[PDB]
């Protein structure tokens, strides 16, 4: 409001007045409603568990319920569960993922040798963000796995794609590198009170040569006939 | 009954059995929807993409035979046999446990009952039920990760 | 390894200085934006409040043996701060063994109670605890609360 | 000092953390008998001229000054800190200049006042995560400035 | 209604079951996000830095032999077999222990329960879950650390 600098200025010389503000109500509620989800599922102890229709299951429950476990703790799913419960009642609609995670690392140790790990082997989850999503806006939200295709909006660091490019996953490299200085023009944003904007982005240098930084991407998934798409017959 | 004046016990249990029921509504919602989903997918992927060896790694002791994890695709893609649970209507493990303690019991007595069943199996795995997860340890005999998988091998 | 000062530019020790001092200094560049903020929790934590004119003249009549109003700024706030990291202390730092460790397997069971044995000698005799208690703090009072661990 | 382009949740997946502490002279002395430390003199003599602290804390909280930092030994030589940074990097080392891989590793590097570099060594431990653990108040799980219940 | 006065006996138990839950909340995100984190990161370190000879040191008697305390690279870095607890969600060892007591009865009766699992052991297993500690020390023979490291 206008009459909020002149009290902001009363405020610094040692005087006190009133200036304004939003009730809080809509806020605890949410907030209330946040907590019940969390206690129903996430806080409680398997988490995931397992039925079983017939005799036949009963002897595979114990053990499915654990590899189960193993995913959920040593893969750190619950941070992002419970942003998934938010942003629904937020926003409207929460969107997550789900990928399966090989993961290597190399480290050297003295003289001189180095060595390979291997790390956690198991599904991983994460979370698109509102403006991140990409639908098929011909068929409803609820009935996304009915159409065509679905896709997110990535940001992919440059020593990733080369790793990858070893192992195979990642071709036309040579070319990607290159958009490491421009990639980023970002279309949606936060709101103004939110800050993150960035600076100096992405560039650092190295000490011989090359820059490290990230390349914007999109991820699509799509349904298609391969001899019209030049695939395969 | 969110109006207050006063409230006796059986009142407040009231407004608040109520007053949970439009949340709960919402939880059923989530649970059917989306977390289904994520759910059936997650035990796809275990079943198919684990190998055999890693398996046993992850599960260990748990898996008592070839039956336990083994398993053919045309379940997995069919899925068949199993069904994902969730928070809204959890499953009591400790009260199943308590009715095997019982069955146990009679399969003692009744010495024909006896003779077409196998106790040892129903005390393991009404131990490992409630928690304990420790009683194949205990045995006078203990199998390891290696011996377990030579007997997945079959 | 060892990278030596020699001096000479094209040196192993300056090229790799360069490089190191990008990274800081983009970091910087965060700490810049919120440090205002920072700051004024500061102000709230100590319940400080810019002198008002008429104080000058209260203290003078205390002085000389009267008695007047000085200003304030009220409570509340802290007190419900401090009633949440009391909860917080509680529920993770008061119990007994404080880390415990939970089996998926049996070959996890057998392995238990050794592990957390070790685990006790370390918050107990390398005096874990005082640091954890700020953690809470800070994070309650700043918004972050960063921590740190080394053999 | 975090990198700034991704999420302070999402810190483990960035290339570089870091903090800035004091280290005092005479355990760098020490630790350069074991092989920890290297190009020790040239740090010494930071030792008078080292101090610059940019951000402070409020004046209310009581932060004072010793103003007077070092103290002199009975046969001349003076005791102090030394400012310093440490921080933590993913490197490909053939790049970097200090190997040939052309995978990324973890390594950790001291530099002191910044100018010359006191330490540096690759990291051993099975986990690849930078070793630093942050709370956070507020909810929300992409960038965002987080609050806290004072705020 | 979190302020209504002259409560009874229901109130009491609803406002600050109600009160608690947000906050019980946040302890859940502190919980999940860093207390987790630092955790898992200790019990790396203590299962790979400490040599054996300290392990012994360190963990005493609590080491009944090979199984308890080796431990192979691999898990080390998969992260197999034990996850770490805390305060929101506590283990009641307590609890194990008389569970385990009724599965000790049973095994003593029924003479063909008895052949195939190891009494002595589940009676010295359920003690120290308890917090006895001292069983171990009250046996005829005795085992000191220079025998355990052996």
């Amino acid at each position: 409001n206008k009459k909020d600098k002149a009290a902001i200025e009363k405020w610094n010389k040692g005087d006190t007045d009133f200036k304004s503000l939003v009730m809080p109500y809509s806020y605890a509620q949410l907030m209330t409603a946040h907590a019940y989800m969390v206690n129903v599922f996430l806080n409680r102890d398997p988490i995931f568990q397992t039925d079983s229709l017939n005799g036949d299951g009963t002897e595979r429950e114990l053990a499915l319920e654990s590899m189960l476990q193993y995913q959920v703790k040593a893969g750190e799913m619950e941070p992002s569960l419970l942003v998934w419960f938010m942003d629904a009642l937020r926003y409207g609609v929460g969107v997550l993922g789900d990928y399966w995670e090989e993961h290597v690392f190399h480290q050297t140790v003295f003289v001189k040798k180095t060595r390979v790990v291997k790390g956690y082997e198991g599904c991983k989850t994460f979370n698109v963000m509102v403006y991140d999503f990409i639908p098929d806006p011909r068929v409803a939200l609820c009935k996304y796995q009915e159409g065509e295709f679905f896709g997110r909006r990535l940001d992919l660091n440059v020593l990733d794609l080369k790793k990858g490019a070893k192992f195979g996953k990642y071709f036309n490299v040579e070319h990607a590198e290159a958009l490491v200085a421009a990639s980023k023009e970002e279309m949606y944003r936060r709101d103004p009170s939110i800050g993150q904007q960035r600076s100096l982005k992405d560039s650092t240098m190295t000490p011989k040569g090359k820059q490290v930084g990230d390349i914007s991407c999109v991820e699509i998934f799509v349904r298609l006939v391969p001899k019209d798409w030049g695939l395969g017959d | 009954s969110s109006p207050s004046s006063r409230r006796s016990a059986t009142e407040f249990r009231g407004t608040t059995s109520f007053a949970s029921s439009r949340l709960a509504n919402l939880a059923y919602f989530f649970s059917v929807t989306g977390f289904r989903s994520l759910a059936k997918s997650l035990i796809v992927k275990t079943q198919q993409l684990y190998t055999v060896e890693m398996k046993v790694k992850v599960a260990g002791d748990n898996i008592k035979g070839a039956q336990s994890i083994i398993v053919k695709p045309e379940d997995i893609s069919g899925q068949f046999d199993i069904m994902p649970v969730d928070g809204t209507l959890p499953v009591d493990r400790m009260a199943q446990a308590q009715f095997w303690m019982q069955i146990m019991s009679m399969v003692a007595g009744n010495p024909v009952l006896g003779a077409e069943y196998r106790l040892g199996d129903i005390f393991s795995y009404t131990a490992r039920l409630a928690g304990l997860k420790g009683i194949d340890k205990m045995k006078i005999r203990i199998l390891d990760d290696d011996q377990i998988l030579a007997l997945i091998l079959a | 390894m060892e990278i030596l000062y020699t001096g000479a530019s094209e040196s192993l020790h300056s090229t790799i200085l360069k490089a190191l001092l990008e990274r800081i200094d983009l970091g910087d560049t965060f700490i810049s934006d919120n440090y205002t903020r920072w700051q004024a929790t500061e102000r709230y934590y100590m319940m400080y409040k810019i002198p008002n004119k008429k104080d000058k003249a209260a203290i003078e009549k205390w002085n000389k043996g009267d008695t007047d109003f000085k200003s304030l700024v009220m409570p509340y706030s802290y007190a419900q701060l401090m009633t949440a990291h009391a909860y917080m202390v509680n529920v993770f730092l008061n119990r007994d063994p404080i880390f415990q460790t939970d089996s998926l397997n049996g070959d996890g069971t057998e392995r238990e109670l050794a592990l957390e044995s070790m685990l006790q000698y370390q918050v107990k005799a390398g005096e874990m605890e005082p640091s954890l208690l700020v953690w809470f703090m800070d994070a309650l009072r700043y918004g972050v609360g960063v921590l740190g661990d080394y053999w | 000092i975090p990198d700034p382009r991704v999420a302070l949740c999402k810190y483990q997946e960035g290339e570089f953390f870091g903090r800035r502490l004091d280290l005092n002279v005479l355990d760098l002395k020490k630790g350069a008998k074991f092989g920890k430390y290297f190009n020790v003199e040239h740090a010494e003599a930071l030792v008078a001229a080292s101090k610059e602290e940019m951000y402070r804390r409020d004046p209310s909280i009581g932060q004072q000054r010793s103003l007077k930092d070092s103290t002199m030994t009975p046969k001349g030589k003076q005791v102090g800190d030394i400012s310093c940074v440490e921080i933590f990097v993913r490197l490909v080392p053939k790049d970097w200049g200090l190997g040939d891989s052309e995978f990324p590793e973890m390594w950790v590097f001291t530099v002191a006042d910044k100018k010359y570099i006191v330490a540096a060594e690759p990291v051993n431990t099975l986990d690849d995560k930078f070793p630093f653990h942050i709370l956070e108040c507020e909810i929300d799980g992409y960038m965002n400035k987080s609050r806290g219940l004072l705020e």
